[PDB]
RNA sequence: UCUGGUGACUAUAGCAAGGAGGUCACACCUGUUCCCAUGCCGAACACAGAAGUUAAGCUCCUUAGCGACGAUGGUAGUCAACUUACGUUCCGCUAGAGUAGAACGUUGCCAGGC
RNA sequence: GACUGGGGCGGUCGCCUCCUAAAAGGUAACGGAGGCGCUCAAAGGUUCCCUCAGAAUGGUUGGAAAUCAUUCAUAGAGUGUAAAGGCAUAAGGGAGCUUGACUGCGAGACCUACAAGUCGAGCAGGGUCGAAAGACGGACUUAGUGAUCCGGUGGUUCCGCAUGGAAGGGCCAUCGCUCAACGGAUAAAAGCUACCCCGGGGAUAACAGGCUUAUCUCCCCCAAGAGUUCACAUCGACGGGGAGGUUUGGCACCUCGAUGUCGGCUCAUCGCAUCCUGGGGCUGUAGUCGGUCCCAAGGGUUGGGCUGUUCGCCCAUUAAAGCG
RNA sequence: UGAGGGUAGCGGAGAAAUUCCAAUCGAACCUGGAGAUAGCUGGUUCUCUCCGAAAUAGCUUUAGGGCUAGCCUCAAGUGAUGAUUAUUGGAGGUAGAGCACUGUUUGGUCAGACAAACUCCGAAUGCCAAUUAAUUUAACUUGGGAGUCAGAACAUGGGUGAUAAGGUCCGUGUUCGAAAGGGAAACAGCCCAGACCACCAGCUAAGGUCCCAAAAU
């Protein structure tokens, strides 16, 4: 479960989704990964189920870097209220990526076992990713 | 629930009151600020509250002096 | 305690200023001098 | 030009390692007889001055490692226009931040003695 | 008392600084986050000098942060009190003398519906520190507060109802407020109405229509695994994608000179996401029975006890006792 | 149960229900003060000509009301002070980008990332000016008379809600409001365009060319 220690504040506003990628577009750490080509965001319960099924089609042979973490907290009100009247309390936590992106890196494995791997954490993520290679 | 919140102070309009280049007479208010953003010059009086204004009739110029500091001047013959 | 007092001068009998004191630090009446209205000069004040 | 005072352009003047020099001067340095000085101390600020030395300071020179300065070219944005509902497209202006090349070991004013 | 995503209940009402505020000023919400209703006789005026946090090394080890010295520092401390802008020009840190925390003013401008608020060079009267030029009418800056009427106190070179005095009024100087609902109705104020009555409004709620789809009902992609081995007979974790408009809701657009509200009788009628019957495909289908999934709306779909019942639970059947 | 009588509206009577007192009773009926009062509803009668708004700010025992300011109108007076680009100077920290600071953060001082209340930096536009040139025709001052203070969609920067609503609250622009006409099948707000009246003439915009339905099977 991906969260920060502290945040300066705990209500926020929402982030800005439309344009392109700020920074990190490339592969710097390891060999194979996985951009990202639409923009959404990726709210830490959907990275832990991502994680996971990386982990178990390498059988731990290799190493994963997870290159984004939810830095931003987002709200929500309980069920059959009113409008208005304050702003609800922190839910979870959210992380906004942008097409170009890199998500995951892998290292230390095949590229044909690699290519059969991140097909499984790419149907657990909602944008549509592909598999990128290291700049050559 | 409730919130614990609003409650906001107005305004105090502060800016720049004269532009670069024109004739300004000899009290007019040049600029209101907190603190000093931008120094007096020559013939040019800081006030209380911080706030520069001229003293003698004539043109004014904003001039760059230092690496981030700055100094309203004005100068007589117009 | 701050209390506002009412100064006064000696030679004339006249109130000409305001001011304020701490009651404990200065128990004892306050005796500044200043510029005085009648006399053009500046005599004594005291509450 | 070459030394010192003194303001300006104000890191393209800086910071750091090396190397050279000294009656013309600036310093370093010895002193408490007094004006003057420590909330402890002639260390400092004063004040007296045959002598002692370039060692550090300041002064001159070179090496671009650090800081500062920085094009052209392209991208991100975006005022106007035309379709459009798409985390938009195409056309016309302007033009960034970062990054490469590079400039760079200061250019000058005025009185006083060489 | 008013605001109020109907009213009530809770909350809040004025001043100060930041953000949303869209690179001039301005700018809203029951949007996000903090303070204020004071304090200083030196923490004010002036003059002369000093520069900080921490880091690291050493020693009565007071962890090197009690105190003690050296380097390194570029502002990472401090500035009465919140936060923003600002400054080692110091606006920060220490000493001596000191009352400018002055009386009469004020060309000009900022700001503003009005009332108010803010900055002010310079000219005279008296002073203070400094050798002098000069600086000083409060505090590094902005919050620390409240119209009028009425009464109290000190002054006065002003009137004083025939004349002389007086009681009274006048101007100048100060005092009485959680009038805090803070531009303050009055010196003085709480409730109930289903016994209710007039003026208004779909400007504003309850029922139904409408928009939206978090909830709700079904449908699906990836697949770890349960099933002797075996992901896919069957079940489908952690996560992702939509359709329907029946539930509980959100918005207040239509109707307050009437849209008047639940279930069952009477009589319908339509949708397919099919309970029965008709035709197939897999099956962990031997045979009888079943399970799933696809085409299919032609007809059919019981009689009672308990509840006002919506759901529901039970009793006897039946080919079946379908959901909207 | 008949007959004759008594109690009267701040009042009578009540085996008690706000029950009855001339078809009406949480306080009867009739004339008078009285044409009570109403910030709330309906209504308000002849014709042409010119100009033509607002639904915002501040305070309110204020929130569907009022007063001043804003926008329109008629008359007087000063008389280029109004607008538009071109060149020029300057104030300021958004979008973007970057971690030098304040916090966040993954893998071994090095590499990478995040920011409404972070900034070594920082546009495009806007804003204030010169009294400089070029095209245009407004603008300030004093006085007479009202209106308005319920705004709506669409486009584009953001808040709140769920990157929900034909939702709600602010900044800039347009149309409706107060606007007919052609188009979008029908449709105040979308796209082209502003009707002085007449004509059985002409060229075009948005959109269109088989037929209904004018124009290319
Ligand atoms: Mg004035
Ligand atoms: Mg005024």
């Amino acid at each position: 479960m991906l969260l920060p220690k502290r945040v300066k504040y705990r209500r926020q506003h929402r982030p800005k989704t439309t344009g392109r990628s700020k920074g990190g577009n490339y592969v710097t750490f390891g060999e194979f990964g996985l951009q990202a080509t639409t923009t959404s965001w990726i709210t830490s319960r959907q990275i832990e189920s991502a994680r996971i099924a990386m982990t178990r089609y390498m059988k731990r042979g290799g190493k994963v870097w997870i290159k984004i973490f939810p830095h931003t907290p987002y709200t929500k009100k309980p069920l059959e209220v009113r409008m208005g009247a304050g702003k609800g309390a922190v839910e979870g936590w959210i992380a906004v990526v942008k097409p170009g992106r890199i998500l995951f890196e892998v290292a230390g494995v095949s590229e044909e076992v690699a290519r059969e791997a991140l097909r499984l954490a790419s149907h657990k993520l909602p944008v549509k990713t592909k598999f990128v290679k290291r700049e050559e | 629930s409730s919130t614990k919140n609003g409650r906001d102070s107005e305004s105090k309009r502060l800016g720049a009151k004269r532009a670069d280049g024109q004739f300004v007479t000899g009290g007019s208010i040049l600029y209101r600020q907190r603190g000093t953003k931008i120094y007096p010059g020559e013939n040019v009086g800081r006030g209380g509250d911080d706030t520069l204004f001229a003293k003698i009739d004539g043109v004014v110029k904003f001039e760059r002096k230092g690496r981030d500091k700055k100094q309203v001047s004005v100068y007589a013959v117009a | 305690m701050r209390v506002n007092v009412t100064l006064a001068c000696t030679e004339c009998g006249d109130r000409n200023y305001i001011t304020t004191k701490n009651k404990r630090n200065n128990p004892e009446r306050v005796e500044m001098k200043k510029f005085c209205s009648r006399e053009n000069k500046q005599t004594l004040h005291r509450e």
